[PDB]
C-alpha cells in the first residue's frame, strides 16, 4: 500500500487567518512523465467530497483560489490563505500513482472563535412516552465555544450517571459554535419515584455551572 | 450540466449481494472514467475501482477481489457496482465520481448510496414533543424540540414547519442502543411567536415508509 499519513486534528484557526494541512507519502508520487500524483478533497458533513487541488499544486475548477497546494514528492501541504467559517470539515489527501489507489485518514479543520457560554434548556417526558412506560428527560446545550463541555444530571439532588446518552453536533458552518444534547432515559417506575430533575452545565466560560431543573409536581 | 445520480439506500441481509447504480448525464458517458469509493460510518475513504465505459476497461483494488465488480451500460449511461457475500464491514456509503480528464481528480460526484448490512428488522420511530415543563424557560427566546426514539435503520430526516422553519434548529446525530437509534432536534424561536405561530416537527423515516408530525403545544 502507498500509505498517506495525515493528523486527524488540526489547531483551531482564527477567521481570516492562514491554515495549513499536511500529508506524507510513504513513496514518491512522481511519475516517469513528470506528474506528481497528489490530490486534495474536502468533505463537509452530509456532503459528497469536493476536489480542491490536483497534481499536487493545480487548482480545481470550482475551488476558490484561497486554496493552494505544494510539496516535494513525499511531503505535501494544502494551504488556505484566508479561512472562512464554511471551510470547516475534513480534508483528504489521495494518490493514484500505484495500485491500489489510496486516501489519507483525513484532517478536520476547526475555526477558533470567541468563547460563548451554552444556552441550556430542560424538558420532561411527554405524556405520550410515559404511556409506553418510558421517561426520557432532555437537556439541550446550544451554541457554545469551545467544544469542551461537561454535563451532570441530578435526581432529587443526587448525581446521576446511569442512563445518560450525549450527542454533539459538528461545528456550525456559520457561527462556528457547537451544540450538545444530553438525554437521561428512565423507566416510568423510576421517574415516578422522584420529584426533582436537574441538568447542570460546566463550561470554561464560567466557574459556575448553568443549572436548569423541573419538578414532576 | 454533469450529474451523477445514485440509487437509493439499501437495507439487506448479510451473505446476500446488492447491485447499486450511478446514472450519469450531461456528457459523453463513454469518454470518461468513473471511480467508486467506500466511506464507512465515521470512517475515511477507500478506493474500490475505476471503469471506462467506452472500453469497457476497469482497474480494481485487489483488496476487494471477490467482493466487488464494476460494469456499465452504454445504452442507459449507468455504471453499476455489485457487492457480494455482504457483511457488516460492507455497511457504508458508496460514492461514484467522474475523473475529469488525465489524472485531474474527480470533478463531479454522486450523492452517495447508503448500504446497511443487517439481519435486524426495520422499525419506525416514535416521535415525542418537547415543550417546556416546570421552570418558565427564558423569555426573549423559547426553545422547543422533538425526541425521535427507537428506529432502525438510519437515517431519519427532521424538519420544522415542513422546512420553512430552518433558523435556530439543531438536529443531533443519532445514538445506537439495543439495535435502535435515538435522536433529538431543538428549535429556538422568539417567545412572542409561540404558541401564537405554530411550531411542528416533521420526522421522515424512508426505510419504514413513515412520516410523523408533532405540533408542540404548551
Amino acid at each position: 500500500d502507498i500509505v498517506l499519513t495525515q493528523a486527524a486534528f488540526s489547531n483551531p484557526v482564527t477567521l481570516g487567518a492562514s491554515a495549513s494541512i499536511s500529508c506524507r507519502s510513504s513513496k514518491s508520487l512522481l511519475n516517469s512523465n513528470g506528474i506528481i500524483h497528489m490530490y486534495w478533497y474536502l468533505q463537509k458533513p452530509g456532503q459528497s467530497p469536493q476536489l480542491l487541488i490536483y497534481q499536487m499544486s493545480k487548482l480545481a475548477s470550482g475551488a476558490p483560489d484561497r486554496f493552494s497546494g505544494s510539496g516535494s514528492g513525499t511531503d505535501f501541504t494544502l494551504r488556505i490563505s484566508r479561512v472562512e467559517a464554511e471551510d470547516v470539515g475534513v480534508y483528504y489527501c489521495a494518490q493514484n500513482l500505484e495500485l491500489p489507489y489510496t486516501f489519507g485518514g483525513g484532517t478536520k479543520l476547526e475555526i477558533k472563535r470567541a468563547d460563548a457560554a451554552p444556552t441550556v434548556s430542560i424538558f420532561p417526558p411527554s405524556s405520550e412516552q410515559l404511556t409506553s412506560g418510558g421517561a426520557s428527560v432532555v437537556c439541550f446545550l446550544n451554541n457554545f465555544y469551545p467544544k469542551d463541555i461537561n454535563v451532570k444530571w441530578k435526581i432529587d439532588g443526587s448525581e446521576r450517571q446511569n442512563g445518560v446518552l450525549n450527542s454533539w453536533t459538528d461545528q456550525d458552518t456559520k457561527d462556528s459554535t457547537y451544540s450538545m444534547s444530553s438525554t437521561l432515559t428512565l423507566t416510568k417506575d423510576e421517574y415516578e419515584r422522584h420529584n426533582s430533575y436537574t441538568c447542570e452545565a460546566t463550561h470554561k466560560t464560567s466557574t459556575s455551572p448553568i443549572v436548569k431543573s423541573f419538578n414532576r409536581n | 450540466e454533469v450529474q451523477l445520480e445514485e440509487s437509493g439506500p439499501e437495507l439487506v441481509r448479510p451473505g446476500t449481494s446488492v447491485k447499486i447504480s450511478c446514472k450519469a448525464s450531461g456528457y459523453t458517458f463513454t469518454n470518461y472514467w468513473l471511480g467508486w469509493v467506500k466511506q464507512r460510518p465515521g470512517h475515511g475513504f477507500e478506493w474500490i475501482g475505476d471503469i471506462y465505459p467506452g472500453g469497457v476497461y476497469t482497474t480494481n483494488n485487489e483488496k476487494f477481489r471477490g467482493k466487488a465488480i464494476l460494469t456499465a451500460d452504454t445504452s442507459s449511461s449507468t455504471a453499476y457496482m455489485q457487492l457480494s457475500s455482504l457483511t457488516s464491514e460492507d455497511s457504508a456509503v458508496y460514492f461514484c465520481a467522474r475523473a475529469g480528464g488525465y489524472y485531474t481528480g474527480g470533478d463531479y460526484w454522486g450523492q452517495g448510496t447508503s448500504v446497511t448490512v443487517s439481519s435486524a428488522k426495520t422499525t419506525p420511530p416514535s416521535v415525542y414533543p418537547l415543550a417546556p415543563g416546570s421552570a418558565a424557560q427564558t423569555n426573549s427566546m423559547v426553545t422547543l424540540g422533538c425526541l425521535v426514539k427507537g428506529y432502525f435503520p438510519e437515517p431519519v430526516t427532521v424538519t420544522w414547519n415542513s422546512g420553512s422553519l430552518s433558523s435556530g434548529v439543531h438536529t443531533f446525530p443519532a445514538v445506537l442502543q439495543s439495535d435502535l437509534y435515538t435522536l433529538s432536534s431543538s428549535v429556538t424561536v422568539p417567545s412572542s411567536t409561540w404558541p401564537s405561530e405554530t411550531v411542528t416537527c416533521n420526522v421522515a423515516h424512508p426505510a419504514s415508509s413513515t412520516k410523523v408530525d408533532k405540533k408542540i403545544v404548551p
